[PDB]
């Protein structure tokens, strides 16, 4: 046995292209549309719950994932690759930061660690790149609210707002017209729902849409009282009912 | 054990005793404490018998490999440093060695290096090593000069071992003499202390304390 | 390095004209406590060898499994496993002797003294000793522990040298062994009355005797012994 | 604490003749104050006209002899059935012994045979591999009793010629195989009288150009 | 680990990876070595395609391995650093254990041995570098000049060149260099080295580097003006 | 077995070139142009972000200019993810040198170390090389202000003024024309921006499409200050030089 | 064709070509003959020379006092395998005080060669071996092929033109098996068997190589003027 | 591509066969064994006149009683020589004696096939190992990269090998003297060499029981060349 693939499976072609990264990006293009919008007092991330079967319980599959109490993530592309990335991202937030500094990492540095993992899959022996693009929304004390995109190459860019996947080209154009630097969180959620409706074919409701926010601290979601400095997670996943309420005022 | 080696006009004199002991028990009186590394290098042994033989025998293999690779005989400095670096790897493990690496080369001339199982490596003109070293030093220091004849230098070395063989309980048996020159070492025989003592006493007029 | 916990005492043995006898009591001691009263310390290997083991019982059980496994392994791809290529006492011993010395050399010994008794293919008697240190020796009589001090003297009165072996019958040899076992019961504080005895004869094969007892003991004279010197009543 | 060493007693003796060599050893094997065996062979024929004995801790002794016998076998395989000379065997044994420098074979080794000129040869070893060719060597428990007798009766030490009074030494005349065996037997009888670990039997191996011959003699069994 | 056999034999008995490593040397800038009676000179080409360079800090072509030995090269620049570093370490290691600086032959033998090792080790390609190693042995006034190449073979040279258009400058040296009477002085040796480079170099401005090594650890690199004086004198004599 | 699928990243062409190095350089030739200009009283680093968007958060973004220590900085050209791996290694290397010798690492030593790492990927391991070219701008008390560049081959060279990435041929010609040795930082700032403005593939050069930095002795007395320019500061210098 | 690049690849008909190519190396090798009776076992080998100045390549190797083999094919592979046997014979002696059974020695060689045919990177052994020995169940003769197949036989031959000697033994089966307590007559039958595989060249003094093992006969090799008796 | 340890359909290792082709391109080396000693001679073949020919070391000492000549990719031989020297010295350390020439050769040949995917390819060099021991006397061995070694009375390897071997076929007899063998090597070298044979482009050596292994001086060889010319012109 032994992993005898100790050589790179991603290499430069004569034209200077890294084929496997380009192909990974093509796999992301086929993936379901997901987006992110940054407001003044929060960030919103959203995507369509493309159910593979009506017998399947789409609540059990979580496209939007908590990484830290103040950082969340969503994707477009291959779901299984995303799932393992979330597992590694959650763990690296502890091992490379929280167990050292006694606090959760700021968004940009966690993103940097995720990016590193994805870069290594692009250069290390016997592996293909990850077939996903991530949108990581988060908050920290010194940088405030932020939104980052992470590609199969490991490259990451900060966005005011963006979209990835199926109808990203049209969605990004839609966001450019609507976005401004004075948006409140509720306004961003409203724009997120409008933008996402364009890329969705079938049913459009709280059960077919997954949406989470990075906003105010939620002391009700903390689980304990008695420590003033611990005020609760800024990440919150919106319920099926909470989405439908905003779809009536749409 | 008593071993000595000193530089002089006619090269180097090397002299050693022959006794080996296990506690108060005399294990051997015929031990070869000079090791012929090559036609120009000598090694004296003192302390642990096996440690000294094995590693000095081994040293000769390393010196041979040097001159095969470099098409040139090994220097006394390099030969001594191979041994000292080796024992230094084993420092703390309990090796017991006190040695002189004696030789002649064109670039160095006659050279003596004291090498030790503690890792000590010293260049010098005179050295005495072993349990009976202090007795040898007494005779050697009072009679040493640079301008000694090969004949007189040999006797001094022989006499210095005899002095120690007499007093030191763990030294004795017989005296092995070597003379190292520009053209290599020369063996000058095994001299039994049982016969050498009475010979020296009578001719030299020394040891008036003892009755004979 | 360990210390023995549950222990077995003397194993005694001797050669006779047509084979070998070996015996060992059925006790597993726990220090001064005579804890286990049904321990078999003679372990037959095939129909031509018996391994008698003293010392640590947990290590004895390990050795027991090694021998059991040795028989299995010998049978593999061996059409003559029950004939020409069957396990010999000399093979079984040398294997143990290798293991014992290897384990002592790793400073983690099997805390035992072992006597391998048997009969070879050519009818020759086999009797050899090995212990935790890997020390091996053979003799017309062999014994471990207290047996070495008390059994051997008695057994050597029967077979004092090699030339006495053909002169010693199985009845005389067995009688000497059974007597030695009684003596050990009188004088070894970590022995029991119950014991096992094995005879490996070149003609009648392996005879394994269980549930033997020390009998014909002399105790009556105890009634006359009073006090420790001056006392009369 | 586990003590990996033991003392199996016994005593061995090698003597080098002019065209022969002998290696003798008692056959008693012991622990503390008990006899294990009255006849446990201690001197072995290792092939190539070499005899060997590793006296002291028997388990290490047997291990060493076993490994040397193995070394002779592989010397034949690797070097076209060449005969292992006694001097080469001695150097090989040094490396076996010194190989376990920091966990030694607790034995006093002696080998005997013939050198490449056909003369008798005895080599003696300490536990950690220091060796030396000798005309005469006793080893083991009663070595302290026997060696002085051999210095006197083999090398004629402290012996002078009558009439001269200390001036002329006794000449070092060679000893025949019959003369050597007498000295061996008296050495062991004397050792048996004053050493409790020596007795039962004496086994002598004699090496000549014709091969390896054995001789056995009874010793006191007390 | 990556264990792939990259350097292997072909049906015609050639190791192409070693031969292609020589082609990389052929591409590299020209280097020349000339030994006089009491000196050795190492000439090196600097291609003038690269201007706006900072000549203070740019890695020099001639590298000191010890105070008495120097190494120049032709071929891949990045590869040469690995050989130089290893050589420099071995030079100090030799002084530490032998208590004597390396001979020029020994240092060459080591560098050549490293190059060879890379021609039959798994997962590695050969060095695309040929070196000229020059200097003076300790307490010795005899000049030394050695060459190595990717295959691992090495040999001593009265004079030698490597790199691009080395065929031309070797042609020049073969007719101009006399063994019975080599360049007696430093001037004569440097002059012959500059002359040989002028057959190939193009312009004699900043395209020629010269380094003179003399006995007893006496190494010095000539400046632009000093070299320019040689270039001037050569061409003025040529106009006749 | 696995041999079938091995690209063999570390081999020579018949011509004596390293395939993967050459192709990595082709990759870098499409990357945003980065320029370094060294002056007597400081160094300039200018670099063009690649086809940005209006929705890109510029003030928190960093794709071109990175800080290695207080004295040394780099401009990147190629894969950003690859560059960050090397940057973190270089940052550690500088700290190791500081811990060992209690002195800031000399620029060339740091540059050599990174260049040796890149070299390793071209000679052994069977992995693809890093598709990155650096411009190192730094200072130390030995050589003063220094500009270096390194590429995927692991070869590095020193420069007075240099460009990497796209349109380096056109960029180097313009720098070679207008550069002089007695030049100053303020003049070098202008040259850098003017060069990018002409070589850019974009319609017009604006503040949001640029990253800019200077290493000045322009700090209170004998010491060196690194200045990574903010979006508003890049906008001001573009107006000052008369480009917008 | 497309399925002979390495040992890890079955062909569409279920063949292992690298093993078959290794088998081919044996056929190119010089002829050697093996045969036994109830008391003795004999190896007879035709040694091959490079030219008239060269020596004749040795074909027989000793493994123990009671066992040895002859080789045909790559000699270095025979050295590796014979070295392995020497160790296994030796392990049996040191640990179990037991001479290794010839049948079991064949099983060990089979399993060693097999591992090389199923793993990637390695290669099959390029040599065939004829093992003879005398153990507790009498005289034995084995034929080893580098596919892994080991076979116990009364007599056999391997190498170039080995079919001639093999047919001869197949006819003589009833005669040579009965040659008990007579080593010279058993060798004669072996020398007469190998003669059937000769063309052009004949058996000379430095050409022929013979070995024998038996009841009271250690494994001994005969070369040079020692085999002139049998020419 | 294909495995390094692959067999051809004919039953040969591709890489071993290809290394043999590299050896054919190498410079000629000739060895001749006699009862008075073994002679080794080589073609130096300098690529240019500026190359100092005395630095070409294609004849090498392994021990005092064993010499060695090479042909092919001579850089590959260095690790083989180092192993040989170590084996020779190590055996002397373990057994207090000289090592047999065959045993030394066998130790070298054990390296040969230690290649796979250990080193990445076979050696591209053939060796003529000449020496003397007490058991088998004066010996000459040819060690290939296949792991095989043949003993020879005389042997030529390198570019002019088959032509030289045919010449050695006729010329060699069991009663050759050392002086006759020396001239014979020089005669055959001169025949197969491209350039004209002299003391600078050709080297001699021998191994005798008394003096051991000796490389010949250029002054000593020059006399033997002059002695050769006269004896050929004599008839
Ligand atoms: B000498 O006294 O140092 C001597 C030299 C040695 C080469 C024989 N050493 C010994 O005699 C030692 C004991 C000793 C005594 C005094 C100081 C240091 C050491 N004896 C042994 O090494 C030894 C070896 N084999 C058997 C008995 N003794
Ligand atoms: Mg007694």
């Amino acid at each position: 046995m032994t992993d005898r693939y100790s050589f790179s499976l991603t290499t430069f072609s004569p034209s200077g292209k890294l084929g496997q990264i380009d192909y990974a990006l093509t796999a992301v293009k086929q993936g379901v549309t997901s987006l992110g919008i940054k407001a003044t007092n929060g960030v919103v991330i959203a995507t369509e719950k493309k159910s593979s079967s009506p017998l399947a319980m789409s609540e059990t599959l979580s496209k939007v994932s908590l990484l830290t109490p103040d950082i969340g993530a969503v994707y477009s592309g291959m779901g299984p690759d995303y799932r393992v990335l979330v597992d590694k991202s959650r763990k690296v937030a502890h091992t490379s930061y929280k167990r050292i500094y006694g606090e959760y990492p700021p968004t940009k540095l966690l993103v940097s660690e995720v990016a590193k993992i994805m870069q290594e899959a692009t250069q290390s022996g016997g592996v293909r790149p990850f077939g996903v693009s991530l949108l990581i929304a988060g908050h920290d004390e010194f940088n405030g609210f932020s939104l980052y995109q992470v590609d199969p190459s490991g490259s990451y860019f900060p966005w005011k707002a963006t979209a990835i996947g199926k109808g990203s080209v049209a969605a990004k154009t839609f966001l450019e017209k609507r976005w401004n630097d004075e948006l409140e969180l509720e306004d961003a959620i409203h724009i997120a729902l409008l933008t996402l409706k364009e890329s969705v074919e079938g049913e459009f409701n709280g059960d077919t849409i997954e949406l989470a926010i990075i906003g105010d601290e939620n002391p009700d979601l903390l689980g304990y009282t008695g420590i003033p400095t611990d005020k609760g997670p800024r990440f919150r996943k919106l319920t099926s009912q909470e989405i439908n309420d905003r779809l009536e005022a749409l | 054990t008593t071993t000595l080696a000193f530089r002089f006009q006619g090269g180097i004199i090397v002299a050693v005793d022959s006794r080996a002991t296990a506690g108060n028990w005399v294990a051997s009186q015929t031990v070869k404490k000079v090791i012929e590394i090559n036609p120009f290098l000598l090694g004296t042994v003192a302390g642990g018998a096996a440690d000294c033989q094995f590693w000095e025998t081994w040293l000769g293999s390393q010196c041979r490999l040097h001159e095969l690779r470099e098409k040139e005989r090994i220097s006394v400095a390099a030969a001594s440093k191979i041994l000292s670096n080796l024992v230094y790897q084993y420092k703390g493990a309990g090796l017991s060695m006190g040695t002189m690496i004696c030789g002649y080369t064109r670039k160095e001339g006659p050279t003596i290096y004291y090498v030790d199982s503690d890792g000590t490596r010293l260049k010098g003109d005179i050295f005495c090593v072993g349990s009976g070293q202090t007795f040898a030093y007494g005779v050697l220091d009072s009679n040493y000069k640079w301008d000694l004849s090969v004949e007189d230098a040999l006797y001094l070395g022989k006499r210095s071992i005899l002095a120690a063989a007499h007093r030191d309980a763990y030294s004795g048996g017989s005296v092995n003499l070597y003379h190292v020159t520009e053209d290599g070492w020369i063996y000058h025989g095994n001299h039994d202390v049982g016969e050498l003592f009475w010979k020296v006493k009578e001719e030299e007029g020394s040891f008036n304390n003892v009755i004979g | 390095t360990q210390q023995p916990i549950v222990t077995g005492t003397s194993v005694i043995s001797m050669k006779y004209d047509n084979g070998v006898i070996i015996a060992a009591d059925n006790l597993g001691s726990y220090g001064s406590l005579l804890r286990f009263n049904g321990v078999e310390r003679l372990i037959p290997v095939g129909d031509n060898t018996v391994v008698g083991i003293s010392g640590d019982i947990s290590d004895m059980q390990h050795i027991e499994r090694l021998l059991k496994d040795l028989v299995t392994e010998n049978a593999y791809d061996n059409p003559l496993a029950d004939a020409e290529e069957a396990l010999e006492p000399s093979y079984i011993f040398e294997y143990l002797a290798t293991v014992m010395y290897q384990r002592r050399s790793k400073m983690n010994p099997l805390w035992n003294a072992i006597i391998v008794a048997g009969v070879q293919s050519n009818g020759d008697q086999f009797l050899r000793y090995v212990n935790l240190l890997g020390v091996t020796y053979s003799s017309p009589t062999l014994a471990t522990g207290f047996g070495a001090h008390m059994a051997n003297p008695l057994l050597r009165k029967v077979v004092d040298r090699e030339s006495d072996i053909p002169k010693t019958t199985v009845q005389v040899a067995e009688e000497a062994i059974v007597n030695a076992m009684r003596v050990l019961y009188y004088r070894d504080a970590r022995s029991s009355r119950n014991f096992s005895l094995a005879i490996i004869d070149k003609n009648t094969g392996l005879t394994f005797k269980k549930n033997l007892q020390v009998e014909n003991m002399k105790w009556d004279f105890a009634k006359d012994i009073k006090g420790y010197g001056t006392q009369k009543i | 604490q586990f003590n990996p060493y033991g003392d199996n007693g016994g005593t061995i003796l090698g003597i080098a003749g002019e065209d022969f060599a002998v290696l003798a050893g008692d056959t008693r094997n012991i622990t503390d104050y008990s006899i294990n065996s009255r006849y446990e062979p201690k001197v072995f024929d290792c092939g190539d006209n070499i005899v060997m004995s590793a006296n002291g801790f028997a388990a290490d002794g047997d291990a060493l002899v076993k490994r040397f016998k193995n070394s002779v076998k592989w010397y034949h395989f690797d070097h076209n059935d060449k005969k292992l000379s006694i001097n080469s065997a001695a150097r090989n044994i040094q490396h076996l012994l010194y190989g376990k420098r920091f966990f030694p074979y607790y034995v006093h080794t002696i080998i005997a045979g013939l050198d490449e000129d056909g003369k008798g040869a005895v080599y003696s070893f300490d536990p950690v591999g220091s060796y030396e060719r000798e005309q005469c060597r006793a080893g083991g428990a009663a070595a302290s009793l026997i060696m002085p007798f051999l210095d006197n009766q083999v090398n004629f030490k402290n012996q002078y010629e009558p009439g001269t009074n200390g001036k002329v030494k006794k000449p070092l005349k060679y000893l025949s195989v019959e003369e050597v065996i007498k000295l061996v037997r008296d050495s062991f009888t004397s050792a048996t009288e004053r050493h409790i670990q020596v007795g039962d039997g004496l086994e002598i191996l004699i090496v000549t150009k014709d091969g390896v011959r054995k001789e056995f003699y009874e010793l006191k069994r007390d | 680990g990556y264990d792939r056999a990259l350097s292997i034999f072909s049906p015609d008995g050639h190791i192409f990876q070693v031969e292609y490593a020589l082609e990389a040397v052929k591409r590299g800038t020209c280097a020349v070595g000339v030994k006089g009676k009491n000196c050795v000179v190492l000439g090196c080409e600097r291609r003038s395609t690269l201007k706006l360079q900072d000549t203070r800090i740019t890695p020099s072509k001639v590298s000191k391995i010890d105070s008495h030995v120097v190494l120049s090269f032709s071929g891949l620049n990045a590869d040469s650093r690995i050989l130089i570093e290893k050589a420099r370490v071995e030079a100090q290691s030799h002084r530490l254990t032998l208590e004597d600086p390396v001979t020029v032959e020994y240092l060459t033998r080591y560098v050549a041995g490293v190059q060879q090792r890379y021609t039959q080790s798994g997962g590695v390609r050969p060095f695309g570098v040929s070196t000229l190693i020059a200097g003076f042995d300790p307490r010795d006034d005899e000049p030394k000049l050695y060459q190595t190449e990717p295959s691992g073979i090495y040999s001593s040279w009265s004079a030698q060149t490597i790199g691009r258009n080395s065929k031309t400058v070797r042609e020049f040296l073969e007719k101009n260099y006399d063994r019975k009477e080599p360049p007696a002085t430093v001037e004569e040796c440097v002059k012959l080295t500059v002359r040989s480079l002028l057959e190939v170099v193009q312009t004699g401005a900043k395209n020629i580097e010269i380094t003179v090594v003399k006995p007893d650890s006496d190494i010095v690199a000539l400046s632009s003006e000093e070299i320019n004086q040689y270039v001037t004198q050569i061409e003025q004599e040529k106009q006749e | 077995g696995s041999r079938r699928y091995d690209s063999r990243t570390t081999i020579f062409s018949p011509e004596g070139r390293l395939y993967q190095v050459e192709y990595a350089l082709e990759s870098i030739s499409h990357a945003g142009t980065a320029i370094g200009i060294m002056a007597s009283d400081g160094i300039v680093l200018a670099a063009e972000r690649k086809v940005t968007s209006t929705l890109l958060e510029q003030d928190t973004s960093t794709e071109k200019l990175y800080k290695l220590n207080d004295k040394i900085a780099v401009a990147v050209a190629g894969l950003t993810a690859d560059a960050e791996i090397l940057i973190n290694t270089a940052r550690i290397h500088a700290q190791n040198y500081l811990k060992t010798y209690n002195e800031d690492i000399p620029v060339e030593i740091l540059v050599r170390r990174l260049s040796d790492i890149k070299q390793g990927y071209t000679q052994h391991g069977g992995l693809r090389p890093f598709g990155v070219s650096f411009i190192y701008a730094g200072y130390d008390d030995r050589y003063g202000y220094q500009l270096y560049t390194s590429n995927p081959s692991g070869n590095y060279t020193g420069w007075k003024a240099i460009s990497v990435g796209a349109n380096t041929s056109a960029a180097q010609t313009l720098l070679q024309m207008d550069y002089k040795d007695d030049m100053k930082v303020d003049d070098a700032i202008e040259l850098a921006l003017k060069t990018l403005s002409k070589t850019t593939d974009s319609s017009a050069l604006t503040y949001d499409r640029l990253e800019f930095a200077t290493i000045r002795k322009g700090a209170n007395d004998g010491e060196v200050y690194q200045k990574i320019f903010k979006p508003q500061e890049i906008k001001d210098i573009l107006v000052k030089t008369g480009i917008t | 064709n497309n399925y002979d690049g390495d040992t890890v690849t079955f062909s569409p008909t279920g063949r292992l070509f690298q093993v078959e190519y290794a088998l081919e190396a044996i056929k190119q090798g010089s002829v050697t003959v093996g045969l036994r009776s109830n008391t003795h076992a004999v190896l007879v080998a035709l040694k091959r020379n490079a030219d008239e100045l060269s020596s004749y390549q040795k074909k027989i190797i000793k493994c123990d006092e009671h066992m040895g083999l002859s080789l045909a094919g790559l000699a270095p592979d025979a050295r590796v395998l014979s070295n392995y046997l020497r160790q296994q014979c030796n392990y049996s002696s040191l640990v179990f005080n037991r001479k290794l059974a010839v049948e079991r020695a064949g099983h060990l060689l089979c399993d060693k060669a097999q591992k090389n045919t199923q793993s990637y990177g390695g290669r099959p052994y390029g040599v065939g071996l004829l093992i003879i020995g005398y153990d507790k169940s009498g005289a034995h003769l084995l034929e080893f092929q580098p596919s892994g197949n080991v076979t116990e036989l009364y007599g056999t031959a391997i190498g170039a033109r080995s079919q001639g000697a093999k047919t001869y033994l197949e006819r003589t089966l009833d005669t040579f098996i009965k040659i008990d307590g007579n080593p010279d007559e058993l060798i004669k039958a072996g020398v007469e068997a190998i003669s059937q595989s000769l063309r052009d060249e004949s058996l000379t003094v430095d050409n022929l190589s013979i070995a024998i093992v038996g009841k009271d006969t250690p494994f001994t090799i005969y070369d040079g003027e020692a085999v002139a008796k049998y020419i | 591509d294909r495995g390094v340890s692959t067999f051809s359909p004919e039953g040969r290792l591709f890489q071993v066969e290809y290394s043999l082709e590299a050896i054919k391109l190498g410079s000629t080396a000739i060895g001749i064994a006699t009862k008075e000693g073994v002679v080794l001679g080589v073609e130096k073949r300098a690529t240019s006149p500026l190359l100092e020919s005395d630095s070409i070391e294609k004849i090498v000492e392994i021990d005092r009683h064993i010499g060695c000549a090479m042909s092919g990719l001579t850089a590959d031989a260095r690790s083989m020589i180092e192993h040989a020297r170590t084996a020779a010295v190590t055996h002397n350390l373990y057994y207090d004696e000289d090592i047999n020439v065959e045993s030394l050769t066998q130790s070298v040949c054990d390296l040969a096939l230690r290649f796979g995917e250990l080193m990445s390819r076979p050696f591209g060099v053939a060796l003529l190992i000449a020496g003397h021991d007490a058991d088998d006397g004066y010996q000459l061995f040819h060690a290939e990269p296949s792991g095989t070694f043949y003993r020879y009375n005389a042997k030529a390897i390198g570019s002019g090998s088959e032509g030289a071997q045919a010449e050695l076929l006729n010329e060699w007899h069991s009663s050759l003297t050392l002086k006759e063998a020396e001239l014979l090597v020089l005669k055959i070298l001169k025949q197969v060499m491209e350039e004209k044979l002299d003391e600078n482009n050709a080297q001699l050596s021998c191994i005798t029981k008394q003096d051991g292994f000796k490389i010949y001086d250029n002054e000593k060889t020059a006399e033997l060349i002059k002695e050769l010319k006269e004896k050929e012109a004599a008839e």
